[PDB]
RNA sequence: CUACCCUUGGUUGUGUGCUGUUCUAAUUGGUAACUGUUAUCCAGUUUCAAGACAGUGUUAGGUGGGCAGUUUGACUGGGGCGGUCGCCUCCUAAAAGGUAACGGAGGCGUACAAAGGUACCUUCAGUACGGUUGGAAAUCGUAUGUAGAGUGUAAUGGUGUAAGGGUGCUUGACUGUGAGACAUACAGGUCGAACAGGUGAGAAAUCAGGUCAUAGUGAUCCGGUGGUCCAGUAUGGAAUGG
RNA sequence: GGACUGUUUAACUAAAACACAACUCUAUGCCAAACCGUAAGGUGAUGUAUAUGGGGUGACACCUGCCCAGUGCUGGAAGGUUAAAGAAGGAGGUUAGCGCAAGCGAAGCUUUUAACUGAAGCCCCAGUGAACGGCGGCCGUAACUAUAACGGUCCUAAGGUAGCGAAAUUCCUAGUCGGGUAAAUUCCGUCCCGCUUGAAUGGUGUAACCAUCUCUUGACUGUCUCGGCUAUAGACUCGGUGAAAUCCAGGUACGGGUGAAGACACCCGUUAGGCGCAACGGGACGGAAAGACCCCGUGAAGCUUUACUGUAGCUUAAUAUUG
RNA sequence: UUGUGGUAGACGAGCGUUGUAUUGGAGUUGAAGUCAAAGCGUGAGCAUUGGUGGAUCCAAUACAAGUGAGAAUGCCGGCA
RNA sequence: UUCUCGCAGUCAGACAGUGGGGGAUAAGCUUCAUUGUCAAGAGGGGAAGAGCCCAGAUCAUUAAAUAAGGUCCCCAAAAUA
RNA sequence: AGGGGUGAAAUUCCAAUCGAAAUCCGUGAUAGCUGGUUCUCGUCGAAAUAGCUUUAAGGCUAGCGUGAGAUCACAAAUAAG
RNA sequence: UGUCAGAGCACAUUAAUGUGUGAUGGCGUGCGUUUUGAAGUAUGAGCCGGCGAGUUAUGAUAGCAAGCGUUAGUUAACCAGGAGAUGGGGAGCUGUAGCGAAAGCGAGUUUUAAAAGAGCGUUUGUUUGUUAUUAUAGACCCGAAACGGGUUGAGCUAGUC
RNA sequence: CCUGAGUAGCUCGGAAAACGUUAUUUUGAGUGAAUCUGCCCAGACCAUUGGGUAAGCCUAAAUACUAAUUAGUGACCGAUA
RNA sequence: AAUAAAUAGUCAAUUAAAGCAAUACGUGGUGAAGUGAAACAUCUCAGUAGCCACAGGAAAAGAAAACGAAUGUGAUUCCGU
């Protein structure tokens, strides 16, 4: 269908951790968020890779 | 006679879900186990019912599935979970 | 089954990369079985006259087990068990560790 | 007769019969599914009660 | 001046295959003569015509029902034409569930980083009244007003201090799970206590495992990307595999 | 209508079918094009453009019109696309060595794709009509009308030329009208709103001819009103021999009703001494072919095609032959 | 006490039949064979005798089966 | 009528009643739900009758009492007001 | 002399019938489709639905049957509240 | 179109309510097949008689029973012999540990940070004979026109010399 | 000094090897080596290591078969076999 | 002989089969379809059937650039695993 998936991976440990649906059409604006991550077992600042 | 015509859309039944008290009156139900399901509200949660986020029920403590008749003329309905203790 | 579409299809396959190979063969010994016979100085002599393993056995061995006994264990093997040392070792034994 | 070498590669032997298997929803994609019944799917599972007979005579 | 970047044209300038040529010795010839032989076969000696061509062989092409093997779904008040094939809501459906139809309706292949979560604040729509443009109907103030307002939307139910409108922080729109359960031919689908870590909001108790829910979606093969405490055909790697 | 002497699907149809000279278009200059087959070899052919092959119509008279939009064909060369193939390279890996590590990396070899050259062919442009093929609609328009000579407009590449036309072609339509005919859904002539006539899958006519089709009439009659007679060979008898198909068993009525939904057997009522002969046949859902009409089969077989995939074959190119 | 309708279908118990292996028995004073007859049995089955016949047969048990016929538009042959 | 196993048969059902849909509230019509029968199980009544009622049958017997149904004759038994 | 020929062409013909002769074998081909498939007795004893299926007269599971072993009173219905 | 009764008729036994026959009375739509359902005007069967369709080899599962057993048991093939049973011969097999993809660990293992939770396990037989079902092989039987290749064929017919 | 040269390889297609073309073996085309401190092999492939030394020929014996002869056997058939 | 020589060719002589068949097995080469896959186009029977060729009483492969991963075995072939 309309394939709207990206896929979010992290700053230090670059491991890939969420698939989110992300609003170009309304904003191409960069998201950075934190979430959980689980080589060094914390919250940390992930972003989207494509 | 046998011919086709123009289109006359669908009435196939959706899969129906079911739906309804799956507990009642008079049994022993512990913790988890779900009573009601419904996709629309119609009876409320009371004390020690626990409410899944698709309007669903459950019970949040061991017990015997009670119902409550109120409102503006003891039409709607809230349900709850009543102990026994020792 | 009648034109479906079979289970061991729709289901996921499951990898492996030991294929050219095969698993690692080992001759097993554990503490219950070898309660029961009694023998010292257990080694490649002792099982070929037992009938345990074959004159051709090529087998190296694991030792296995935690359970207690009143013997007093004499290996001379390849590779072991900790809970299976305690159990020996507590038992006045004695433990050769032959790789 | 001979052995289903095909379906043989899609189970793991079991003691005491009662195979086991993967939880069956993977080829593709899967931007559509939440993350429980995701890790609903991590977890291996084992066939149903009616499928014994259907598989066993397959071994 | 020092240079760089350009444009078109001219000089040769090194190589790239080429349609253009010369010669005959490869080679061709259903040119012609002679010996076998007196033989419309042939071979040899050759002449002539040519000729590095053609043809042959391999390869790569384009073309090629001439030919070869196959296909040309199902449902159905006969068949074909028509229409339909997945999932969601209402009625049918006999106040449990479930209940057919080539039954009547509607729909869909979603959107949202806020329209969520948190904490706080706030409420009908509408009627009439009086009020600069301002008229059936703009918005202000007041009372009236029990839902006829909104509910991200197709529908259903509920949502009157709310799941709605606004304000501040944030993306729990977590990880590993998971007792217990619902419905269940398989596939499967659905919730969820609770635990552990990490958090966020809130003073905190508490809440946050996405949206008020019911639809927004396809098994499996195959190939790929990132990471990986996995293996490495004697070994060490490596490739590749997991 | 066909021109015609002509040919045929033995064993359903014989001709308006086929052939037919004649004409037409195209291709072919020798070891020819073309054909058989794998190939020698052979035909065309011991042929040589007044010749051959292929295609089309089908005496003859007079004509065959508009369009190359698309496809088919032919040519062309600027331009874009275009395989294989040749190879300026690229990075990775082993590590001799350099290396405290961290790593770097000689040479050899492997991995793998590329700068560039790169045929035919496709797109391109012209021609191509007795090729495949087709040849439109609307509106307005004339001092009686009506109509459309005409013009404009939308699209196409082009909007049917001539001619004929209710006919082997026309649903409407048993069109109108005329005659024919006592009495005309048939006949023909005739007017042309021809759903779509229509010019080489020809058009209009064409004398003879056709076991051709159709209509009328003359004679003619048992075709008919309208049936009868005679003689034969049986069928009838006697004599010789002497089958066949079919068959669960039959001691095998009628009416009504029921019934697997149409009765010789069922139920209810009526009727018939036993057994034959000549018979003609109502039925026994008569006999004779697991129904060919019809449905299904994930049947088969055959047929066609721009359905899929390939091949025979044709054509273009690199290579060894090959200087 | 329940019992005993029964389709496909399932469970259960048996009979006969050909040969082999044994302990036995009979046989021109007529075996197996055949048909006839006023039998036996819960069933597959078992008989008694006569006549024709002229040579091997039968009881009990164990084994194995080309081991059980109304149908197949059945076949073969024959008679209707 | 739960648990494990073997063997299954089995997806072309029909009829009667009750409620609907289509149909035309027409249908020995079609399609769903419910109660019974036949199929899969014979019989007495309905004049016979596949589904209706009474009903559920080991065999034999020259027993009786009933069910539905019936009692003018066939054809079993009835009369009284 | 037959993925052939022949042919004044219609599927003409090919040893009395041919859309590609007759025969050999492959082959005991295949056919979700019919027809049939042989001793007795005892007992229990069905369905004809749902879902899926290039599926619709083929198949698979659940369902409803049976045999054996069970669980065997918190299990199952039959009455009432 | 026979049964149940029944005269009547004629004889006299596997000693048996004797046998044989039956004027009449009561009753009464064949056999299978497919099938919702066939008495059927659905299908097939003239008939007698012969014959005529569940097996083999391997193997799995399950059942019954037996043997064996607490490291058992089982020998294949092969050699020896009455081509016999059998003897020799463990070569392998089931089991005592499984888990995970694996390294590896181990009554623990897998995920995980988790020895948290969860899943698997927390020993439960061997070899035979028989039976039932079943997969490979034409594997109940009979049946399709067909398809492939190889042969016989132009003397009918067609044509040609 | 020698020990088998259009050879092994290499490129494009192939087959077999239990493999759907892959180490290995074979070739259809082109290409094309090395000489003892040599080569190749060790399922791509390098280094190390180890194995054995192609491009020459032949070879019994176990193992296959029974139309024929001889003898015998048979829970083989007994004239629709 | 062409062509002088020599060859081609011709003439004369010696040696072996050529052939058939044990209706089977050995090898080499050519080399199917049908069927299954519930269709079918990869596969599948199968390198089977069939055809061609040379022989034998057997024939073929055969003495390590072998297998392969072990301080390994040491022609080829056959049988169970």
């Amino acid at each position: 269908a309309v394939k709207r998936s990206t896929r979010l991976g992290c700053n230090d440990c670059r491991e890939i951790n969420y698939l989110t649906f992300k609003n170009v059409k309304k904003n191409p604006e960069k998201l950075a968020l934190n979430k959980f991550c689980s080589r060094c077992r914390k919250v940390v600042v992930h972003k989207e890779v494509k | 006679s046998k011919k086709g015509v123009g289109s006359t859309k669908n009435g196939r039944d959706s899969h129906a879900k079911r739906l309804g008290a799956k507990k009642a009156d008079g049994q022993m139900i512990r913790t988890g186990q779900i009573i009601y399901r419904q996709r629309g509200t119609r009876v409320y949660p009371g004390v020690n019912v626990g409410l899944g986020s698709d309007d669903t029920l459950f019970a949040l403590s061991d017990g015997l599935v009670k119902y409550q008749k109120f409102g503006p003329k003891q039409g709607k309905t809230r349900v709850s979970v009543v102990k026994h203790k020792l | 089954e009648g034109g479906q579409t079979p289970l061991y299809r729709r289901l996921p396959k499951f990898g492996n990369a030991r294929k050219g190979f095969l698993k690692q063969e080992w001759v097993v010994l554990n503490l219950n079985k070898i309660a029961k016979l009694k023998l010292d100085k257990i080694n490649r002599a002792s099982l070929i006259e037992k009938q345990v393993i074959s004159a051709k056995s090529q087998l190296p061995i694991k030792l296995i087990g935690h359970t207690k006994l009143e013997k007093p264990l004499h290996f001379e093997v390849h590779k072991v068990s900790k809970q299976a040392l305690k159990a020996v070792e507590n038992a006045n034994g004695s433990v050769k560790l032959l790789e | 007769m001979k052995v289903k070498s095909a379906a043989k590669k899609r189970f793991k032997l079991t003691k005491s019969g009662q195979i086991k298997r993967k939880h069956a929803y993977t080829s593709h994609l899967a931007p559509h599914k939440t993350t429980k019944q995701k890790r609903h799917l991590r977890k291996q599972g084992t066939v149903s009660a009616s499928d014994f007979k259907r598989i066993g005579n397959l071994i």
